[PDB]
């Protein structure tokens, strides 16, 4: 009954754990606590086959645990700079090439799995710093530019006009922008990582960056030169929509160093380099 | 038009909201999804699987494997102790390990717990070893006579290489916090020779065991979090 | 009895009367390309038994110093009678593998292997800014790498095993098909692992699906140095099938 | 895009976009 | 009906009190007027039991006597201070330690019950204070800090990227920011009070500060410096929503002094800590 | 879109408004209720009860 | 079904792309390869004709590539200037000859077509440069005027009166101005191009100015007079929707120089005028 | 009035969103629709037709129609090359043709491609060619021999002047860039003598041939995009 | 979520968010 | 002006104005 | 809260709180 | 003040005030 899964959704009680059930003494030559790593399998003992338990209704869910609630979170994945310092027509518009790679907390977690494939919801959080005291009306322009189309070189570019691009323009004093994108590959999952180069020569490219090229995103302030000089910076913040991933993977045990790589530093002392904390000794918890 | 009342909380930007949004490219129409084997639904699928233990992280061991391995050698004194930590799902050295991980990222956790046990010796090898819980309220063990009045196992060496201890959920609150909290710490986990490790002539005086851990039946972790176990202390670049 | 294993494909017949069972990457079984899922095409062109049969790489050597050992796939077996040659003519290809990793000793010899089937193991460089591995290193063909041996080059692959050459812990290799020899348990490792990738074909000559990585985490001791105890490793493609037929790429 | 059950409890799952990218999270399993 | 129980929602009539009956003069040897409180149980005796009462019909209801209604108004519980005075990126943060005893009249309230269990609904109320005669562009950062999330330390710390965290994104100029928050605690129901302590030891604490640990909230100013210096100040609003209390307890009788605990000080003349005005007298009204 | 009009008390905030507002911590799962002795739903249940009145309140 | 229908167009799934089916080896004297472009046809010959395939099963559907789709974009077709420099009164209003032949990247596409019929959506992109300082309140009106209304000459001409005419007063601060436009021809159809003149005389005039005037737009700032001067340019952007289009032909190859007009001019090394990038030679890739 | 919750979004103006908004002009009724031939519904419509490639556009070519012709002749080495192309749809020299500039709006392309070549010489002058396809994953063929392993059509010059090559969809991903992008260049097209061009006395000894591409039936662009073919440096006046 | 009832007065107790902590006051006992 | 579809999955192609050139983008074919 | 008539001609009462007193201004009678 | 009308194109005609004066342009005839 759609309104019986509707109930569940409001309750957050789609995914239920099971319960724990009375157990007794036994002596028997069946022993489930025995068995062998060596197969690659974990053991599926329970507490019920180690201690005499008690029965116990559980009533804890996994519904948080969920693919589409660990990636189902707004995160930061750039921070657009325009800072007028002395001349407009240069400073007044800028360029980014899209990728999830350069903020470590959402990076991680996506590269939690080899592949992912979602749907993206992008909100645009911008700040306007009155350097000279005033800011004026500001109007912003973010026009997605997908491999291919011309990059606009100059704040007046034709680009700008947007005859098919999309674009988003934002009025200060609006509320925050945000927009829907669908899948964007031209596979059927996204890369998280990829063991494969664009050629087969001592030169070629490799990783995601042969794989995962989403195009640029171009900014600039709409509204023409004004008296007082501004910083705006426009934050953007990306969610997954309706997920899926597979082969999960190690979490990155070590700090980023660049984007498309799984490339880090090590120290003379790596135990700095790790969340690991030495230990004393075996015995000391 | 429709009368309307704004309300408070209009035009703010939550990160954990859910709304819908206008799309950026219409009629646009994903590529087809195909069959890729090892699909993941739910983080429980990885909490269930067994990773190892660095238990043996003394900083001389930390950035070897052998960080990962627990010397047993035939003793001269009995009942000795060979190891013990705590068992909170994220303390050292459970932090780094996959359940640990991913109970990083969530502020509350319950459940049970499954620690397993490999013996690497030769075959020939044979030891009884004593694998205890005990509940919190007391300090950690200082004998075998103290730890084995806890929950525990003895385990027997033999043709099956490992053995299972399941750390059963005894706590007076439902869940704990998965950072270190005095209310909630979980307790100990020691292990002890229960006989001694014998061996043949001609056979190496000591062996490795290794240590696995993941989450049973029961296992849950609840309220996300960002996780403190990792950080980012300058710009990613190209 | 549940110790023994016998592998039959083509025209090779593979035992061991020491197995730890036999793991099936993801509970799914290599399949052909099914024409909902296909996207190029071409007829396919599936050799069978010529080229889904067992073919024996090099040995390695294991010893009391040994670091690990790793080769990729389908790399490793460019060079293998028919199924190589097919990997060279045709533009796309797809194939699911059968591992078996062999290692007897003595029941007075102990030591532990960690075999892991890892899938899109793109490798890291350490120290070396964004500069990434190069082709060359990551395509070592049947002769793998030694790790911990070869003298650093700028494009040198990281060689630290406790991270996973990537920078995760060896202690969560676990989360990826895999098996243990365990010498006082068993003489031999099964792994048998599907296609998997985003895309349902691919170049065999630019992309390495699988990464077979082995890493002694429990040393190699006995008290009979002197007898060599290698590492031999036997794989046997399946479902093996081409696309984009065209004269042979040459590499390099 | 209204998804109209009942049982009265009456649901309304409505799509106010005509993409399926627009809607919001995912129901689960 | 729930179109009946509906009604009675709107004119606020869903519990009603009792009328009064019409009651004659008695002569019995049952005496309703005397018991024994000793017994610890209130005598039940009512009007109509003393003196000769008329009937008459009550219009008078409970609604807003109910536990919903007594917790279920939104209260101030912090007044967070952004003061920008001599550097910006020590002063365009802060944080706090989340707790519903910094202020008197709604902790009283809560605090007139040993347990309760309800949703929170919070409700914030910046107000930005142009020190300079400027404000410019004000966007303000509110992330909720689970225990063990890293805590940002300076005002471009990457845990700002909300990764996983609950962030709330304000901007000056559209409405007061709101959002609604489940029931928190690992236990079944909050501890107003709690006769416990975290260890055995004479350095053990005691409290409710064992148990009641809600992480910390984080504040930035989002936009980067501006020229005029302003000072923002976020005031708190909690309610309570689908509220349940246990064991009713006497009400604070003199003033809070710190939280987490019912430590007081009390001055020479006691008569000046406590509301009892003095009597001239047993007999002067 | 629908037009609509922006009715005056629009944005203000009321403490003792009722409204509804989006949940910050999503698929949360609250713990489970248990049974605790001494239920109170109003207050009226506490004005039934029996104190004591400090009557003979002088300064003293 | 208008449900099924629906969900078609959701997923964006209304026109399929056929499916390629398995092909086997062929000796025949049928020859579908073999044909005579003599014809004016395009020969018809598909994959399977020329090689062996295989059955697959095709995903993609041409429901982007639609001429609704093609053409429904907004894209910006005028930027209309109010610079108020030292004479209000003259510089605060101006006008416009309507037209989409302005800027190139929407005037192409619908140059892909001879004749066209669409209603139009209308979306204005206000910004206001504050030259002084302040910007003050400022309140815009853009009035259309059909061709043979009375053009106002003056800020405070009785025709801004608007009795008649479609005016629309934007007020800073308040989202952008939106509003829809029937098809507006005197035809059953919009000329792209028009091979005619306006009489048969050697100064007739040629080209579609002789069947497409719009009219005028005529804008002003309706605020009177302030302190400090502004900067305020509206950007016009155009939307076809519910459109119909009739004898495609080729795409401009060289750029635009004049609106109503294909005149062009060339460069005396001419493939400096035109997409096409020189070969080395015949099989230099 | 009804409570609200304005939502993140509301205000913008994304120039490919889809909302209604009052007609300025009510009660007007448009001008009745007429007949008119040529209607077109889909861009597809024009990427199934048959457009010249400037496959001849060397510099001193370019800007005459020779650009548009190959020139063939006898010759006196045998399997001689006779041109060689990339079959990328937006590279050069295809950009220009319909389905290139067509493609050159979309930023996703898939499907197979149809080449057709008319060979223009005297009706007595005879001639075997072979063309044919190079699948990716290696560099163009150096040698009839090369190429033929691959795709290929042995065309014989005959009553009927036309031959069409299928270049079939053989990707690894179900689409590709319109633009250059070395993952997924779609490979070459090269064309060799397979026996000769011969001709009777008293007959031209050159003759030239046209180049035509269109899309097969499962040709499909997607992602819509402004196109990199077309500019404006300077406003365009009247 | 749509609570309809019908009496013709009709209630519509709508819960505009899916999480019962988003929901307004209580109904009482 | 609702053209109101039932399948339950109700559709509500809803046009707000009284002009065809206000409504949204065509449907294809 | 929503008194709908019928007669077609549908009237939608509407209550939007739940206090009396929200109510708009009085029917006459 | 909803004149809903069924043929399914199901027509809307609200009317938000309680005073004719409110309503929108007039119908013709
Ligand atoms: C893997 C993977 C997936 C992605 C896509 C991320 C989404 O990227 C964007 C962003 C951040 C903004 C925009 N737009 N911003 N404004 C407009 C209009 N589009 C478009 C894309 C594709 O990047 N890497
Ligand atoms: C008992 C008891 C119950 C509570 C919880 C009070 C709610 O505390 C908060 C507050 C005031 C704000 C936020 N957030 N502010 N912003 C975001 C996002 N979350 C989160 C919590 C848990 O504290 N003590
Ligand atoms: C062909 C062809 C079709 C068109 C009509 C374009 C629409 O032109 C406009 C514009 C851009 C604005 C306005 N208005 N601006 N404000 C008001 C009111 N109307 C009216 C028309 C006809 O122009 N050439
Ligand atoms: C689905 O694809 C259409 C989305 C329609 C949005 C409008 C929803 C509100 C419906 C109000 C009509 C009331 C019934 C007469
Ligand atoms: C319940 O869980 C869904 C909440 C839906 C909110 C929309 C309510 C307004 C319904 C308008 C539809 C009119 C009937 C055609
Ligand atoms: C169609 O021409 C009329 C447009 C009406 C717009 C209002 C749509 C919302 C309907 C709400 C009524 C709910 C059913 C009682
Ligand atoms: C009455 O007490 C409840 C007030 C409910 C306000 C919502 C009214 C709008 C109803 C929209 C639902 C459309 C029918 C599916
Ligand atoms: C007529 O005189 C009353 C005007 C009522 C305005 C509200 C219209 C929207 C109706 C929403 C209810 C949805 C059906 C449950």
């Amino acid at each position: 009954n759609p309104v019986e899964r509707y109930v569940d959704e409001v309750l957050n009680e789609v995914l239920v754990v099971p319960n724990i059930n009375q157990s007794h003494p036994t002596t028997s030559n069946a022993a489930p606590v025995l068995d062998a790593a060596e197969t690659g399998h974990t053991n599926k003992i329970q507490p019920e086959d180690t201690i005499e338990t008690r029965y116990v209704q559980s009533s804890q869910t996994l519904d948080e645990m969920s693919v589409e609630s660990f990636l189902g979170r707004s995160g930061c994945i750039h921070e657009s700079v325009l800072d007028i310092v002395d001349n407009y027509n240069d400073q007044s518009f800028t360029k980014w090439n899209i990728n999830l790679q350069e903020m470590a907390q959402i990076r991680r977690k996506f590269e939690m799995f080899t592949y992912a494939r979602f749907d993206s919801e992008i909100t645009m959080v911008p700040s306007v710093a009155a350097k000279d005291g005033h800011i004026g009306h500001i109007v912003m322009q973010y026009m997605y530019v997908p491999p291919g189309a011309p990059i606009p070189t100059t704040r007046d570019d034709y680009a700008w006009q947007s005859g098919t691009n999309a674009s988003v323009f934002w009025q200060h004093g609006q509320p925050f922008p945000r927009f829907s994108l669908p899948f964007l590959s031209i596979a059927s999952a996204y890369y998280m990582f990829y063991d494969g180069y664009d050629g087969d020569t001592y030169k070629s490219r490799y990783g995601t960056v042969v794989t995962n090229d989403m195009g640029t995103l171009c900014s600039r302030i709409v509204t023409s030169e004004q008296l007082h000089k501004v910083k705006v910076v426009t934050r953007i913040y990306h969610k997954a929509k309706h997920t899926k991933a597979w082969c999960p993977r190690p979490p990155r045990a070590v700090q980023y160093s660049h984007t498309h790589t799984t490339n880090y530093k090590l120290s003379s002392e790596v135990h700095n380099d790790v969340a690991i904390r030495p230990r004393t000794n075996l015995t000391t918890v | 038009g429709l009368p309307v009342y704004v309300t408070p909380g209009s035009g703010q930007f939550m990160t954990t909201d859910d709304m819908q949004s206008p799309c950026a490219l219409p009629w646009y129409h994903p590529t087809k999804e195909i069959f890729i084997p090892g699909e993941v639904k739910n983080l429980i699928e990885m909490c269930q699987v067994d990773t190892l233990i660095p238990i043996n992280s003394t900083q001389s061991n930390i950035g070897n494997v052998s960080m990962y391995t627990v010397t047993l050698s035939p003793q001269t004194k009995l009942a000795e102790e060979i190891f013990a930590i705590k068992v909170d799902i994220a303390s050292h050295p459970l932090a780094t390990t996959l359940i640990g991980e991913i109970a990083s990222y969530f502020t509350h956790w319950t459940g049970s717990l499954r620690f397993s046990f490999m013996f690497c010796g030769t075959a020939n090898t044979t030891l009884k070893v004593l694998l205890a819980y005990t509940p919190p309220g007391i300090g950690k063990p200082r004998s075998r006579k103290e730890a084995m009045l806890g929950t525990h196992v003895v385990w027997d060496v033999g043709l099956q290489s490992t053995v299972s201890l399941v750390v059963p959920w005894i706590s007076a609150s439902q869940y704990r916090f998965t950072t270190p909290d005095t209310y909630s710490s979980a307790g100990y986990i020691t292990c002890w020779y229960q006989t001694n490790f014998v061996v043949p002539p001609n056979t190496p005086n000591t062996a490795e065991m290794l240590c696995f851990v993941s989450g049973c039946k029961d296992f849950c972790l609840r309220m996300a979090r960002d996780t403190d176990l990792h950080k980012q202390t300058g710009p990613i670049t190209q | 009895s549940d110790r023994i294993i016998q592998i039959t494909r083509g025209d090779s017949t593979i035992t061991s009367q020491d197995v730890a069972n036999a793991v099936v990457g993801y509970g799914v079984w290599p399949h052909y390309l099914t024409p909902q899922d296909a996207t190029a095409i071409d007829k396919p062109t599936q050799p069978d038994t010529s080229s889904n049969r067992f073919y024996t790489l090099d040995s390695k050597m294991w010893n009391s110093t040994s670091k690990g050992w790793w080769w990729k796939l389908p790399d490793a077996l460019k060079d293998m009678g028919i199924f190589g040659e097919n990997m060279f003519y045709h533009f796309l290809g797809r194939s699911g593998y059968t591992v078996h990793v062999q290692c007897n000793a003595s029941k007075f010899h102990q030591g532990t292997l960690l075999v892991v089937m890892i899938p899109e193991h793109q490798l890291a460089t350490v120290n070396k800014g964004n500069v990434n591995a190069g082709y060359k290193y990551t395509h070592p063909g049947e002769a793998g790498r030694e790790v911990g041996t070869q003298v650093e080059n700028e494009k040198q692959p990281s060689d630290d095993n406790w991270l996973n050459f990537d920078g995760t812990l060896l202690g969560n290799l676990l989360i990826f098909p895999h098996q243990f020899i365990n010498l006082r348990s068993n003489n031999s490792a099964t792994l048998i692992v599907p296609y998997v990738n985003a895309v349902p074909m691919d170049s065999m000559v630019r992309h390495n699906n699988w990464s077979l990585v082995i890493i002694p985490v429990c040393q190699l001791q006995s008290n009979n140095i002197s007898n060599i105890v290698p590492i031999t490793v036997s794989i046997s493609p399946m479902c093996a099938e081409f696309s984009g037929a065209r004269a042979k790429t040459v590499v390099q | 895009g209204a998804q109209v059950s009942r049982q009265s409890l009456n649901y309304f799952n409505i799509n106010y976009f005509k993409d399926a990218a627009s809607s919001g999270a995912s129901r689960l399993d």
